């Protein structure tokens, strides 16, 4: 009885009834990665007038990521070393406001890709929860304190600028 | 749900009117048979009986046959 | 066999069973499916061995969890020393330190 | 509910730093090390793993072997 | 949940893009390969198909393989 | 044989069980239902010697 | 406890006692000698002794 059932659980995300479309199911499957944020996420972005945009265009003839500064055009991605701008799928636009742009992929069977949207979404909301006074707020200075106490947090979490410097002035803050 | 006589694990109107077998990333993916994508890839189009758990009436289903889940 | 009388006797195997407590009424129980034949086999791959004769000088054999450090779940086990080792294993003891 | 993933009926955190059974009254009572009572009391200090059912993986529990609930 | 297709106990796109077993304290955990924590350690990192229940199609899953929960 | 003296032993097929995990209480049990017979021609289609 | 002060026949009987390094064992009820030959076998004391 319940065997039948478990065999039509153990293919019901392999078998598609109604696809007709190739381009369409990118669509699904970018808007299913982004209601997994909560919403409250969301609403802290866009209060501070945050953007964000589904494209297929790749982000090289992009009109509105045709011309920006160069510095800008190579930041840090998810591990912590640059990456060519011809290669890119996402970006987070924040000169006069923040303005997230996200290529259409497979995310839902892509996790890898599936992080760098996240990282950026992070990176986006990031200042608000950091700096709620103009200044780092101190539960998170405690927090990195004992981080850095610790090796595999550091290692983790730190990138190796920062590990380096957090001894060089032996957590000096 | 969707209609599945034979219980073999395929829907019917995708068994009568035609379906294909594809890997994507390194998962697999039974689909109905559109003539424009799935033609160019070289893919195959199938077609069973929707009463009939084996069209050929051997001890393989269409959906084992099909999908390489079956004695190599 | 006449002439040399040379016969011996070797021993290749030994099946037999397990017995195992049953939390209901606490009865022990013979499961005849399994044997010590899927058994000893686990304890020989995990388990480091010790000879023994200074008890009547026969050769006393035991064998003591210790840890394989290219296996994930034998990581798990708690270090294991010679002295702890011979301590729980045979009797060993320090009476002053020694 | 405390954890115990070996399903040998102690929990991980007393396998990891050690433990003791010891009778009370006329109950057998299995309870975490302390260095103040179970010292002079004559009482052994057991560790084990918490992700083995049997630790020497011979087909007794280590609840099995340091309660006495075992082939005599 | 996090999907599993061959019922395995490792998610899909563990199997599909890398992963790794570490000890931390008596404890074993199955994690993504992280480049910069697991190779320090010197620790392997695997891949395997998400569909197969056993990626060599001998009778231990590949979950078994890398834990050590297998015929020792 | 007495003359020739050759005689040798040809080596058909092998039966034998396999043991796998138990994940309730860690014990490794044979089945006895299933062989190696069933197990070994699926090795030898999907993998390279 | 063998006893054969009936018609000097060797009559065994075994009475639950105490292990005193092994926890279930130490569960069980006190035994002395006089309540083992008094359930046992059939001793009593009809004034005494
Ligand atoms: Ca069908
Ligand atoms: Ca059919
Ligand atoms: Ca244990
Ligand atoms: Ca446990
Ligand atoms: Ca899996
Ligand atoms: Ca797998």
């Amino acid at each position: 009885k319940t065997e039948k059932e478990k065999f039509k659980d153990s293919i019901n995300n392999l078998v598609k009834t109604e696809f007709t479309n190739e381009t369409l199911d990118k669509i699904q499957q970018t808007q299913d990665l982004l209601k997994k944020i909560p919403k409250d996420v969301l609403e802290i972005y866009s209060e501070l007038g945050g953007e964000i945009y589904f494209t297929d265009i790749d982000l090289v003839e992009h009109k509105e990521l045709q011309d920006l500064s160069e510095e800008e055009k190579n930041s840090m991605n998810s591990r912590g070393e640059k990456v060519p701008f011809a290669s890119r799928f996402v970006f987070e636009k924040k000169r006069e406001t923040p303005k997230l742009i996200i290529n259409i992929k497979d995310y839902a069977i892509n996790s890898e890709q599936s992080k760098e949207v996240y990282y950026e979404i992070g990176k986006g909301i990031s200042l608000d929860i950091i700096s709620k006074d103009k200044s780092l707020d101190p539960e998170f200075l405690n927090l990195i304190k004992s981080l850095s106490d610790d090796s595999d947090s550091s290692d983790l979490l730190f990138s190796q600028k920062f590990k380096e410097k957090l001894e060089l002035n032996n957590k000096s803050i | 749900t969707v209609p599945d006589r034979d219980n073999d694990g395929i829907p019917d109107s995708l068994e009568v009117e035609g379906y294909t077998v594809d890997v994507k990333n390194k998962r697999t993916f039974l689909s109905p048979w559109i003539s424009n994508i799935h033609e160019k890839k070289g893919l195959t189009k199938y077609k069973s009986s929707p009463e009939k758990w084996s069209t050929a009436s051997d001890p393989y289903s269409d959906f084992e046959k099909v999908t390489g889940r079956i004695d190599k | 066999l006449e002439k040399t009388k040379q016969l011996r006797l070797d021993t290749d195997q030994v099946y037999g069973n397990i017995a195992t407590y049953n939390f209901e009424n606490g009865r022990v129980r013979v499961d005849t499916g399994s044997n010590w034949s899927e058994v000893l086999p686990q304890i020989q791959e995990t388990t480091a061995r010790i000879i023994f004769n200074g008890k009547d000088l026969n050769l006393v054999e035991r064998r003591i969890a210790a840890v394989n450090p290219s296996d994930p779940l034998e990581t798990t086990k708690p270090d294991m020393t010679l002295k702890e080792a011979l301590k729980i294993a045979f009797g060993f003891n320090e009476p002053n330190g020694n």
